[PDB]
């Protein structure tokens, strides 16, 4: 038999299965093949189109095809055009989502097939899904690279650009998931999904630098990408890769993202570990289940409650459905990886489960279900019983997506095509070719990092230049580089904003967002003039820590490390550094010489750098082109001066020279009169700005902080810190110690956070805003560069840490009065924070160490699992601080490693007022866990009162102290706190004695 | 699927029946409509048949905007004989003799056998009649 | 150097149909010479087109291409 018979048989299969139910009006397939359903998804139609394209590509190899390929290309083009028309029909939603993303402004994903219009309201389906858009973009670029034509005019280019802009920010907004359910509880909450992030990253890589018009194109078919969004997506994927979600340990949806559709996991060892874990934990006789405890269309499921009630998931286990479609994906992975044995084993496994039509055509049923007479018997013996085929397995109902995957897998197995043909973009490469690819691996190899970064030195003034030259320092004035121009960061942002504007539909272009260091590291050409920019660290900032040279040394070193680690473009990056005459300021001129001499040496902390004339570096280098533009102590107290008249306050302000009194008088005037009042030096706002700038120049820190609080200025980097803290798994709470506090569990817009923190600041204190900002930036920087330092802490509270270093500084002061923290330099504040953050050692009083540990809310490693095992072996429960933790709901709702059980435990334990008491309670709980685990014969007879145990231990310690040191009964347990837990007579001994006393009775 | 009933039934003119047809690797020929006796009695008169035949011949020779020579089949039925049924009518034999010698009505007429006309005649290939 | 599996769509060495295959279809263009010959052929069912009906296209002998190629590769300094 020749190829003709096989291709004809595949043609009959496709005609009788796939293309039979295509809608001529729109060209998109529906979800149901019977009953005249008017609903359609996006995934199934796209998969069918991809299968048709693959079949046409296979059939192309015959010069006498008799037009078979033409029909399939035309059907695929019609489907793509219909989907593009449906997407572009809704235009207001895209613009709304570009500014304030939300489920209300989300793009609709389900619509009627007959007229391409919406049919069902967004309150019953969510409509929030970004995987479909990314997959559509990837398939579209793949088809265009293949040689097909789908884009007609330039408006489609603008629409694609806006779609890329909207999808660039998918790493923060939670999605509804592939299965549309999201959380396992199915209550109506959105969470982050790793598969969506991976698909978005893959599409971002694919769409970068590609001609959308095909064979011909000059300047109106290219797409521009931002490296910062790709970097952030990569970080989020890497952080959230081991676990698909916080509420899902594993899921079968992780397969089409680390396989042929995506091919995004380039880690080998971790990819293999994840594959083994998924195979071990989700393997089934009849296929692969969606996930554990999945009550999806099971026998016990009823069509009367969209949201599952609590504790129903516990009853829903053991009857999970089986989906044999994943066998095709596994076989595709096997043939792609060149492992025939896996292909044979999965083919033999899939052979019996396959069904046949009247003519014997293969059938792939959707899901498998168990009859109601084996509900309980199956629980005792998993998989020993037999299931029953679904409705779409005999006649009248089919599964287009499953059949398309089956025919694709069979075509791949039959060797009718090659992996290169199906992957014209080369998404997957083997280990020996990962040497000179773009955006993925460097030219030095995967397991190598020796990048050399170019550094350019530019002076600021002629006097500063000659002063540096007198010491041997070579710098060039900006007036001697006349052919080259140096622009700030705002110009590039404005130029990017001018791009992507359309008048027919109404387009706002790229949103006004700051550009990262990697973006500024390149060289641009605007209107035929070369444009270079320096990082945002060098520009003047109203804040105060920019005047400390140690902070500048640290941040330039961190920027150099960031450039070294995350640079993959061809060509060496360009770095620009500027030195200002006001920086040296006399005595502060030596360490600048030190850093610059180290830079001239060639190595900066293990990072190699190069210095030369800027013109030499510019010549012979690739320059980015932007061609769109042409086409288009105080003596004044608050209480004393509050009731003074306006004229007296004005006179006092006029005739006073002290900065603090001037600031407090300006604040009183602003609070009483208002910002629009006129004083001797212009408007109130202008006077406040002038005095703030003068304070910054004089660098007296308390007045600068007061003026910054007055100006209501906030840093533009809090959102990355809060989002990386959330993705890490920790929690942050904003507030003041001893006052109200706000807890954040999901990413929020900057406006809401700013309003909340400013309202709190207006409520309690004056300068806590800037102190909190400095603390959060320092903590974020430290956790970014030293993640292991913050191990053991879950809830990060700035106010408690502030109280912590205040107490430590007061202790250090001793007889000398404690120094005010508002007057501390940024270097001193950073040193204090790093000192308190240290794991702590002996020498100092153990009470202070316990206080610091409790303030930081540190928890021992393995505390959560120990608590869970205690709760499993505690028939009654655990009661602390008046809170109750019943065993039945937590056992019937949560699981071993679920994070919400840990959250409930933390909420229960957070009612303790004394942090040292909390630490002692935690140590006692650990001792109880260890003792109970070491011996299973002894079990508790009733609920334990840990307060009673602590009181008994305290009384025993009091008796022992009276016996030894003849000390009378003293109130408070601070003596117990001072005693170390281990030693000759530690706290652990008393806790063990209390434990044995409780167990014996 | 699209609720289409195809071309409605309609009468066929001489321009359609003149050409040859191909149905599943076979040669088909259709007689002209005006020799139909199960519709009306207009075909029961010999002189009527003669004049309609002459008019159809003239009309076919007039336009013929197709390619290839036309072909007409004129079988003799039992009704074309005399009362005794032992000889054809005078009008019929006169019409055939006038068809011979290459001049009848207002057009040139050439007679022969279907074997020779096969090599030079318009042929139409029907593909929709093939099995699905 | 090309492996056996890759030699499928290489220019000037192998055909698209594969190394062990030869099923090439060749196009031919039929053009008449005179109107009388064209109508004589059409009377028998043979379809041919006169050279005067291809006005956008041109038909030239083999000597013109030889002359044009001879024009190429002339240098005056050497």
């Amino acid at each position: 038999e020749t190829l003709w018979d096989k291709l004809d048989h595949y043609y009959r299969i496709v005609k009788s299965t796939l293309l039979l139910y295509q809608s001529p009006t729109t060209g998109l397939f529906p979800t149901k093949t019977c009953g005249g359903d008017q609903k359609a998804k996006i995934q199934d139609s796209l998969y069918c189109a991809a299968g048709a394209w693959a079949l046409a590509l296979a059939y192309r190899r015959i010069d006498d095809d008799k037009g078979r390929t033409h029909e399939l290309e035309h059907s695929a083009i019609k489907c793509m055009r219909g989907i593009l028309y449906c997407y572009m029909r809704q235009a207001d939603k895209v613009q709304q989502f570009k500014q304030d993303p939300r489920p209300t402004t989300c793009l609709h994903s389900v619509f009627n097939v007959h007229t391409g219009d919406e049919l069902l309201s967004y309150e019953e389906y969510g409509h929030l899904q970004i995987n479909a858009v990314s997959l559509y973009l990837l398939y579209l670029v793949e088809m265009i690279s293949s040689g097909l034509q789908i884009i007609y005019n330039t408006d489609e280019v603008s629409f694609i650009q806006n779609l890329v802009f909207c999808v660039e920010r998918v790493y923060r907004v939670p999605d509804f998931g592939v299965w549309e359910r999201g959380s396992k509880y199915n209550n109506g909450s959105t969470e982050l999904h790793s598969s969506s992030v991976g698909l978005a990253k893959a599409a971002l890589e694919a769409i970068n630098g590609f001609n959308l018009f095909g064979n011909q194109g000059c300047s109106w078919s290219v797409i521009f990408v931002d490296l910062d969004a790709h970097n952030r997506n990569r970080q989020t994927l890497c952080s959230l890769l081991p676990r698909e979600s916080r509420s899902h340990n594993t899921d079968a949806a992780l397969l089409p993202c680390i396989s042929y559709p995506a091919f995004a996991l380039d880690d080998e060892v971790l990819f293999s570990q994840t594959l083994d874990k998924v195979v071990r934990k989700l393997k089934g006789k009849y296929g692969f289940k969606r996930f554990l405890r999945d009550g999806y269309r099971t026998s016990l499921e009823d069509p009367n409650r969209c949201y599952y009630k609590p504790a129903e998931i516990k009853l829903f286990d053991g009857i999970e459905c089986e989906f044999p479609i994943f066998f095709l994906y596994m076989m595709i992975d096997g043939v792609f990886r060149g492992n025939p044995k896996q292909v044979q084993e999965y083919q033999d496994l899939l052979t019996p489960v396959l069904h046949h039509t009247t003519e014997g055509y293969p059938v792939v049923p959707k899901y498998y279900y168990v009859p109601a007479d084996f509900v309980e018997y199956e629980k005792n013996n998993p998989g020993s019983q037999k299931r029953f085929p679904s409705n779409c397995g005999r006649d009248g109902k089919l599964f287009l997506w499953g059949q398309a995957l089956y025919i694709i897998a069979k075509l791949l197995a039959d060797e009718l095509i090659s992996p290169k043909d199906i992957d014209p973009v080369q998404r997957y490469v083997p280990l020996k070719d990962q040497r000179n690819v773009s955006m993925r691996f460097s030219n030095q190899g995967p397991l190598e990092n020796d990048l050399v970064v170019h550094v350019a030195l530019i002076a600021e003034s002629q006097r500063l230049q000659v002063f540096l030259n007198t010491y041997g320092i070579q710098t060039q004035t900006p007036q001697q580089v006349e052919p080259i121009q140096i622009w700030p960061q705002q110009e590039l942002v404005k130029a990017y904003l001018q791009l992507g504007i359309n008048e027919k539909l109404g387009l706002s272009g790229r949103p006004d967002r700051p550009i990262g260091c990697l973006g500024t590291s390149k060289i641009y050409r605007i209107l035929g003039k070369t444009v270079v920019c320096y990082p945002i660290i060098f520009d003047l900032s109203d804040f105060y820590m920019s005047q400390d040279v140690f902070l500048l040394i640290d941040d330039i070193k961190n920027a150099l490390q960031f450039i070294k680690q995350y640079w993959k473009m061809h060509g060496r990056p360009l770095f620009l550094v500027l030195i200002r005459e006001d920086n040296i300021r006399g005595s502060r001129f030596n360490p600048i010489l030190d850093m610059l001499a180290a830079l001239k040496k060639g190595i900066i902390g293990g990072v190699k750098v190069h210095v030369d004339r800027l013109q030499t570096l510019i010549s012979g280098a690739v320059v980015e082109q932007l061609d769109f533009l042409r086409i288009s102590q105080p003596d004044v107290n608050i209480s004393e001066w509050k009731d003074k008249p306006t004229h007296e306050i004005l006179q006092k302000l006029n005739d006073c020279s002290c900065l603090a009194s001037q600031a407090i008088l300006l604040g009183i005037l602003l609070k009483r009169e208002g910002p629009n009042f006129i004083t001797k030096e212009g408007t109130v706002s202008d006077h406040i700005e002038r005095v703030y700038r003068r304070a910054g120049s004089q660098k007296l820190w308390l007045a600068v902080r007061y003026g910054a609080a007055f100006t209501q200025k906030f840093s533009s980097s809090i959102a990355p810190h809060i989002t990386t803290f959330l993705v890490h798994g920790k929690q942050v709470t904003l507030g003041a110690f001893g006052h109200e506090e706000e807890v954040i569990s999901n990413p929020l817009s900057p406006r809401v956070i700013q309003n909340i923190i400013y309202y709190k600041c207006n409520t309690h204190d004056e300068r806590e805003a800037v102190i909190q900002q400095e603390l959060v930036i320092h903590i974020g920087w430290i956790i970014s560069n030293n993640p292991e330092l913050f191990s053991g802490m879950l809830k990060i509270r700035i106010g408690w840490i502030i109280h912590a270093m205040e107490y430590e500084l007061q202790i250090r002061g001793g007889d000398k009065p404690a120094l005010d923290l508002y007057q501390l330099s940024p270097s001193e504040v950073k040193q204090l924070l790093l000192d308190i953050l240290q794991p702590q050692q002996n020498g100092r009083c153990w009470l202070n160490r316990r206080q610091i540990d409790g303030s930081l809310n540190r928890t021992p490693t393995g505390f959560y699992d120990r608590v869970w095992q205690i709760l499993e072996r505690t028939p009654n429960g655990i009661i602390v601080a008046g809170k109750h933790l019943p065993q039945q709901p937590t056992l019937s709702d949560m699981t071993m490693y679920e994070m919400n059980f840990s959250l409930l435990v933390e909420d229960t334990l957070g009612n303790i007022d004394q942090p040292q008491y909390r630490q002692i309670v935690v140590e006692l709980l650990m001792v109880v866990s260890i003792v109970l685990e070491r011996n299973p014969e002894l079990e508790f007879q009733d609920k334990v009162d840990l307060d009673r145990l602590v009181k008994e231990a305290f009384n025993e310690f009091q008796k022992d102290q009276s016996r030894l040191k003849e000390i009378e009964k003293q109130d408070d347990m601070t003596s117990f706190y001072n005693t170390p837990p281990l030693g000759k007579r530690g706290t652990c001994s008393y806790l063990t004695k209390a434990v044995m006393n409780l167990l014996l009775e | 699927r699209m609720k289409l009933s195809g071309r409605p039934y309609r009468h066929m003119g001489v321009l359609g029946t003149s050409k040859l047809y191909d149905i599943r690797k076979t040669i088909f020929t259709f007689t002209p409509q005006f020799i139909d006796q199960q519709q009306f009695y207009l075909a029961l008169d010999n002189k009527m048949i003669v004049e309609m035949l002459r008019t159809d011949l003239s009309y076919l020779c007039s336009r013929w905007r197709m390619t290839g020579q036309p072909t007409i089949t004129f079988p003799i039925s039992h009704s074309m004989l005399d009362e005794d049924g032992t000889s054809l009518n005078s009008s019929i034999l006169a019409a055939l003799r006038k068809m011979q010698d290459g001049y009848f009505g207002g057009a040139r007429v050439q007679t022969g056998k279907l074997s020779e006309f096969l090599t030079t005649s318009c042929c139409t290939h029907l593909s929709f009649m093939d099995p699905g």
